[PDB]
């Protein structure tokens, strides 16, 4: 993605909220079953969509 | 209650018991729990089975319910 | 259904092992189906219809 | 001839088979013959033509089939008397 200036602290980076769900999609799937909100991975992907 | 809206097939009851309630057209679990033991002994083909099959389900006959059926 | 094996077995294939009952193995399968058709165990399996 | 056999014969004819007379008889298909076999001892004669695919209506069986309708039609009369 393009870069832009930040108030941010030296250890912090500004992520676009839209790319995070795409990048961490397997992480969302993994922690979603742990939360018990999706019985199956198909429902996990459906509610992510 | 998540059990009231289900039919009588969610009990895994004996075939002798699975057929007796169909005579009186029992459709809901609520329908069978409204009627008490003092009138369900009339139907032929239970007294030593229904209490124990229903206790494990967290239910027992003789409870009073309103707005039934809610459809 | 040959689950966890290399192949499945038909009615007579399992009949020659336990009992030569033809329709009775079939009704054992039907009993298994109605056991698995119950809304007591099928709740999670029903989710696998769209794949 | 028990009155339990009274309601297993009337459903047999209109359902054209002993096993097919079970859905509206709130009973399985096995018991429908358990009363009929006793009928061939108290009364002691055939009612239906027992075949693999279906059953052939017998003249005597229909005579009882109408007799079962006399027994129930007046049984309804006692029923609507309560009604």
């Amino acid at each position: 993605s393009v870069i832009t200036v930040g108030y941010l602290r030296l250890h912090q980076c500004g992520l676009p909220k839209k790319m995070a769900l795409e990048l961490f999609k397997p992480f969302i799937y993994g922690k979603l079953e742990l939360r018990g909100l999706a019985t199956t991975i198909k429902a996990a992907k459906k509610m992510v969509e | 209650d998540p059990i009231l809206l289900r039919p009588v097939d969610d009990l895994e009851l004996t075939v002798r018991s699975a057929n007796c309630l169909k005579a009186e057209a029992i459709h809901y679990i609520g329908d069978l729990v409204q009627r008490t033991e003092v009138e369900l002994l009339k139907t032929p083909n239970s007294l030593t089975e229904i209490k124990d099959v229903l206790a494990s389900r967290g239910l027992s006959l003789g409870m009073r319910l309103e707005n039934w059926p809610p459809a | 259904f040959g689950i966890d094996m290399n192949t499945d077995y038909t009615l007579e294939e399992v009949g020659k092992q336990f009992d030569v009952t033809r329709e009775r193995i079939r009704q054992i399968e039907a009993k298994a189906l109605r056991k698995l058709r119950h809304p007591s165990r099928s709740e999670v399996l029903r989710s696998f219809l769209d794949d | 001839p028990p009155l339990n056999a009274l309601r297993v014969f009337d459903a047999a004819a209109r359902h054209l088979s002993f096993t097919r007379a079970a859905e509206e008889l709130f009973v399985t298909q096995a018991a429908v013959s358990h009363q009929i076999k006793s009928l061939e001892d108290f009364l002691g004669l055939k009612l239906f033509r027992r075949r693999n695919r279906s059953l052939l209506l017998t003249e005597e069986g229909q005579s009882y089939f109408l007799d079962i309708k006399e027994i129930f039609s007046q049984l309804t009369e006692a029923t609507r008397k309560l009604q």
